[PDB]
């Protein structure tokens, strides 16, 4: 249940939270530039714007009964755009998020230079379920197998 | 048961040683010079947190000191280009100068005669020849310058380397994460490890 | 072993122881112890011386 | 109802998910309900370090990218011787060687863007990724501790 | 217051412281017796090594 | 988990935490089970022939 609050904060520090937009830035203013010197440089500034718006829405429705083709195209179908929100975000950072971080399927570029772009919600996956998958990981697993030390004792 | 023886042885050484121691130285040396010694633990903190800031360009990045020098700023100001002189200079000095006296007026005549003086010498291998291999790793280287502051510057250096070529390589990171390293023999369950894994990277 | 330092608390040386112681018475062982060482120282011382 | 508102804003913050700062922080008072969480955390003291261990040897390997030979003409040358071858035869052839080498170196840076009217081509490209690096370093130790804390890989 | 033982120681213791408481012881026884064995003690011991 | 997707959200989901909860509760336990089975009791297999 820890983890699995964890994930209930995450899913909402999600697509939900700066840096990267201009407030913060403012804051730076202061710072502011830048210075010186040189060288170079440029300038620077810053810016802004913030504011926005918220819305609301829721639706749804478808139925048909006919609408049937549809259904069996899109059934087939996937694609990582999320759409949002809320119980969305939780049910699959659970997912993917249980399975192998991994990470959101939504890249995250725009480099240029001395980042915050990414360091944003890049820090942000990595630093989470990093500590949280080697938690979730060495909680139950250790937990477990202490408790098999135990009962050998 | 053883215891014783171882122791014785170781015583013785122681014785021685013781013787030485006592013786013384002148001035011384021890310490004073393990002010020297905490403060090169801050310097391998510092060419780490700049090392990220690859020599071309750059004066938006930065990190705090945090209690202690606040030269960095100025230090800063014209960044990377006096970082070609800044942890190179500072680093290898202080370094060179304090903690070789110390580990070796210390102890210098000391490990005569047992095995735990042959490692402890050892010592005298690894802080040595790694770290005269970092000073040689910036100045060339030778020378230058430084103071303050201015100036700043530068130158160278260168030287050688180349042839054849180786001819020219990357001296600088060579120098970053041999210090690193150093913070590696700062503590403990590494050993651990290694210990353990004897005939037993055999396993792998 | 850390729990076989302890000969050194527981013882130781011386040887082983114890303690044981016783207581113791015174013382107591421881012282022883303390012481031882011383021884040785012684040784030285022883040787120184021688014466 | 009513208212308220007061303041917040300033400056911006000014406004912002309030409502959910309140959710977590009570299921933090769960987490003080009971055990093991302290467990980890007492003996966490610097053990973190040993985190701050591999993010080394990333950092290292990160200038070991694409940074190392063999591969060119030096070585171768060486050778030469040687040359041639022887015888025988046988057948053868022849041888030779070559060369160249040388280269250069430059330087740068830057950046820016704004716008403002910029705009579709970041709707546009948020939704692109392509793994073509571009270099260099900020990047390759972020990205290599990415997906090098994710499963590698 | 118261015282014893218171116061014682415691017061111282417281014042111062340381221881015281306791150781071981307681118861056983031883001692018683003894004592009282040692109560018997002096109770033969001097006696006998004194009539 | 399968290379099937399993969509269409909406809201109030029994639609996706069908198959969805379904697939992580299931994989997650059974994984994190076949290993820390498989894997825990050889380790502590381990502690006992080193105890």
């Amino acid at each position: 249940a820890l983890a699995l609050i964890l994930v209930y904060l995450f899913s909402i520090v999600g697509y939900l939270f700066f840096k990267d937009d201009f407030i913060l830035e403012v804051d730076r203013l202061p710072n502011e530039t830048a210075g010186p010197e040189t060288g170079e440089s440029l300038a620077n500034d810053f810016l802004y714007s913030d504011v926005c718006r918220v819305e609301t829405g829721e639706n749804c429705t478808s139925p048909a009964p006919k609408e049937e083709l549809l259904p069996v195209e899109e059934t087939e179908q996937d694609k990582e755009h999320t759409c949002e929100t809320l119980l969305m975000c939780i049910v699959t950072v659970l997912s993917h998020g249980l399975r192998s971080g991994g990470g959101v399927g939504d890249v995250l570029r725009k480099p240029s230079k001395e980042e915050p772009l990414f360091a944003a919600r890049v820090i942000y996956d990595l630093l989470f379920f990093f500590m949280v998958i080697i938690i979730v990981l060495n909680l139950i697993f250790g937990v477990i197998i202490d408790t098999f030390a135990d009962l050998r004792s | 048961d053883f215891f014783l023886r171882s122791e014785d042885l170781f015583n013785e050484m122681n014785w021685q040683k013781k013787l030485r121691a006592q013786p013384v130285l002148y001035w011384c040396a021890r310490n004073m010079s393990f002010w020297s010694s905490i403060s090169f633990n801050l310097a391998v903190l510092m060419n780490l947190l700049v090392a990220f800031f690859y020599p071309f360009k750059g004066v938006r990045g930065g990190t705090l000191e945090p209690h202690w020098s606040g030269l960095l700023w100025t230090a800063m100001l014209i960044s990377l280009a006096i970082v070609i002189a800044l942890p190179k200079p500072h680093g290898i000095r202080a370094l060179i100068a304090s903690t070789i006296l110390r580990l070796i007026f210390s102890v210098g005549l000391q490990p005569t005669l047992f095995l735990l003086g042959a490692f402890n010498v050892c010592n005298k291998i690894i802080f040595l020849m790694s770290f005269v291999g970092n000073c040689g790793t910036f100045t060339r280287g030778y020378r230058a310058m430084v103071l303050d502051v201015e100036f700043l510057y530068h130158l160278l250096y260168l030287l050688i380397c180349a042839m054849g070529l180786f001819v020219h390589e990357f001296f600088y990171s060579l120098l970053l994460f041999d210090l690193v390293y150093r913070e590696e023999t700062l503590l403990n369950v590494i050993k651990s490890v290694t210990r353990n894994g004897r005939p037993i990277i055999l396993t792998a | 072993e850390k729990q076989k330092k302890e000969e050194i608390l527981k013882t130781t040386c011386f040887i082983c122881g114890l303690e044981r112681d016783k207581f113791d018475n015174k013382t107591v062982t421881f012282e022883e112890h303390i012481k031882e060482e011383h021884n040785m120282w012684h040784y030285l011382c022883f040787i120184v011386l021688v014466k | 109802h009513l208212l308220y508102l007061l303041i917040c804003a300033m400056g911006l913050f000014v406004h912002e998910f309030f409502y959910s700062l309140l959710l977590f922080d009570l299921v933090y008072r769960e987490e003080t309900l009971l055990n093991v969480i302290k467990s980890v955390t007492r003996n966490g003291r610097p053990i973190i370090l040993t985190a701050a261990l591999a993010l080394i040897l990333v950092y290292l390997f990160s200038i070991v990218g694409y940074l190392f030979f063999k591969d060119d003409f030096i070585l171768e040358v060486d050778r030469l011787p040687n040359e041639t071858a022887g015888p025988e035869t046988g057948e053868s052839l022849a041888n030779d060687f070559l060369y160249s080498d040388v280269c250069r170196v430059e330087t740068g840076e830057n950046c820016t863007s704004p716008a403002p009217k910029e705009e579709l081509l970041p709707v546009e490209e948020t939704e692109q990724d392509k793994e073509h690096t571009c270099e260099t370093l900020l990047m390759c130790i972020v990205t290599v501790l990415s997906h090098g804390l994710r499963s590698g890989g | 217051v118261k015282d014893s033982t218171e116061y014682t120681g415691p017061e111282s213791y417281v014042a111062e412281m340381i221881r015281e408481r306791n150781l071981d012881w307681f118861p056983r026884m031883r001692a018683m017796s003894l004592v009282s064995s040692d109560s018997e003690g002096e109770q033969n011991e001097l006696r006998n090594l004194q009539e």
